[PDB]
């Protein structure tokens, strides 16, 4: 998952 | 059950959490980020889910098993489980959702996930060669969902916890199309439902009374905020206006926050890597020599020790080496050279590539609006200029989260800040990212030898064999300088003393509202  | 006996629960059971950004979408087939997954996980529930420490527990499936070859996975669904509108949850919903994920018409950023699971025909469907109905999953009956993989995937169950493999309400989505996701239309099988959504302000959740496990849910309502800057997150926390920060805190405040907020500062060691992604198909980053120069001349210890200093650990590979089956991955040789040697090598490579003080290498670092990212980018820009004696000149470019993700996916970037958090606690959640054909691969990295190394893992018959194949893939990726890995994450957060059920021990650092409770005293 792409991390904020 | 989740509440220790005798505990004085508060009456209201309301919580406010910073979710960090406005999500792209509430449709799990249209998203790829943490803000999005944090929303999806409240509204929907997949085969398997997790507790507050990240341990796996039954979700929509109450039982499951595999064949001894690790290729057939059978899930036994709950016979009385319902969607929030009263419709039954069945294996058909799972068949429907998983087909929709790989359906080219869906254009899902995580299409590749069912390819990672080695599901029969998933890749062929993604590639337009077979129809979505040819996917190797089936409803053997209304409550039995069977997954058929072409290769052994012993870590299969852990994959099924991901947002991309959440079920969707077939009856609703078939009727409404993409519009099912609007608040008036949304139907889910999770613990909460959407009460309100104001873009750039808040998402309000309310209890889903038709959730199968509603009787063990404690939180009645929650608000997710969209506060981009850690300092603003901390300010709202300290004003008493939110209960749990997002997973960034201001480096310069960290020490004093630990001193003043006793037992409110949590730091989770997570399976994550922070990188600068290089656009491998955009000049001049198509040149291995320049990708190598950027890697040699970036001092990771400056960022981890001086800019952040919260427990982030330097790394020079993509995969966290502490992940399961990651242990044979080696840090590259240059990482052990003194910076003086590295920097001398970098300067030579840039001069060979025709850069000078007068004509430096110029590019922009794209990052999502966030003061902590800005600080890291300023430090990177500063190191790259000084360490190469003026041969690199770096501009910063911040975009709102949604826009930033779009820009990365569209290839409209030179160098982008990038964080990857594990989807499941096994090395391939990182290794799969850099397959040539991965829908997650926004770097546009493609090496047939990398793909071949990864493919050998499915010919292995044990953990050691898998771990060797993953080490060889990472070696290849390292020799290509495909990206600039910087650190392995920690996730610092503030959590109020009256919030219970947050562990600080979940390697994926999920927050499920159904795992939390507010205490009185």
């Amino acid at each position: 998952a792409a991390a904020a | 059950v989740i509440v220790p006996e005798g505990t004085q629960l508060d009456e209201k059971q309301h919580i406010v959490i910073n979710n960090g950004a406005e999500p792209q979408s509430f449709d799990p087939h249209k998203t790829e980020g943490v803000p999005e997954s944090n929303v999806a996980y409240q509204l929907l529930e997949g085969l398997v889910t997790s507790d507050s420490e990240g341990k796996l527990q039954p979700g929509a499936a109450e039982s499951w098993e595999n064949t001894p070859d690790f290729k057939t996975w059978t899930f036994h669904l709950r016979k009385d489980a319902k969607w929030s509108n009263g419709d039954p949850v069945t294996a058909h919903d799972f068949v429907f959702a998983w087909r929709r994920l790989v359906d080219p018409a869906t254009a899902a950023p995580y299409a590749s996930y069912l390819s990672y699971l080695q599901v029969e025909n998933a890749q062929d469907i993604i590639d337009g060669k077979k129809k979505p109905a040819e996917l190797g999953v089936e409803a053997k009956d209304d409550y039995t969902f069977v997954v058929h993989a072409t290769n052994p995937v012993p870590y299969a169950v852990s994959l099924t916890t991901h947002q991309s493999l959440l079920p969707l309400p077939q009856k609703v989505v078939e009727k409404l199309g993409d519009a099912w996701v609007k608040k008036e239309n949304y139907v889910g099988n999770g613990a909460y439902k959407l009460a309100n959504h104001i873009i750039n302000e808040k998402i309000e959740f309310e209890r889903n009374p038709l959730y199968w496990n509603d009787k063990e849910t404690v939180i009645n309502s929650a608000t997710f905020l969209a506060i981009e800057n850690p300092s603003t997150d901390v300010a709202r926390y300290r004003a008493g206006d939110l209960d749990m920060t997002s997973y960034g805190l201001p480096p310069e405040q960290f020490a004093k926050l630990k001193k003043e907020l006793l037992g409110e500062v949590y730091v989770t060691r997570t399976l994550g890597t922070y990188s600068y992604e290089l656009n491998n198909k955009k000049a001049p980053f198509d040149n291995v020599n320049i990708r190598k120069a950027l890697n040699l001349s970036l001092d990771r210890n400056v960022i981890t020790d001086k800019v952040l200093g919260q427990g982030q650990t330097p790394t020079y590979v993509f995969t966290p080496t502490y992940i399961e089956e990651g242990h044979l991955i080696q840090q590259p040789a240059y990482s052990k050279e003194p910076m003086a040697q590295r920097n001398e090598e970098a300067i030579k490579l840039l001069e060979e590539a025709g850069y000078s003080k007068a004509n430096p290498l110029k590019f922009s670092i794209l990052y999502n609006t966030n003061e902590n990212h800005k600080k890291v980018a300023i430090a990177a820009a500063s190191m790259w200029k000084a360490n190469t004696k003026g041969l690199i000149d770096v501009k910063l470019e911040n975009q709102e989260w949604k826009t930033y993700i779009d820009s990365r996916r569209a290839g409209r970037y030179d160098v982008a800040r990038a964080g990857w958090h594990a989807d499941y606690n096994q090395a391939t959640t990182f290794g799969n990212y850099f397959l040539s054909n991965s829908s997650n691969n926004t770097a546009k990295y493609a090496n047939p030898e990398y793909d071949k190394a990864m493919a050998e893992s499915y010919a292995a018959t044990d953990a050691e064999g898998r771990a060797k194949a993953y080490a060889k893939a990472e070696e290849i990726l390292g020799k290509d300088y495909g990206i600039v890995p910087i650190f392995n994450y920690v996730n610092p957060r503030l959590v109020k003393p009256y919030v219970k059920g947050y562990s600080g021990k979940d390697p994926q650092d999920h927050i499920y509202l159904r795992n939390l409770y507010i205490i009185k005293h």
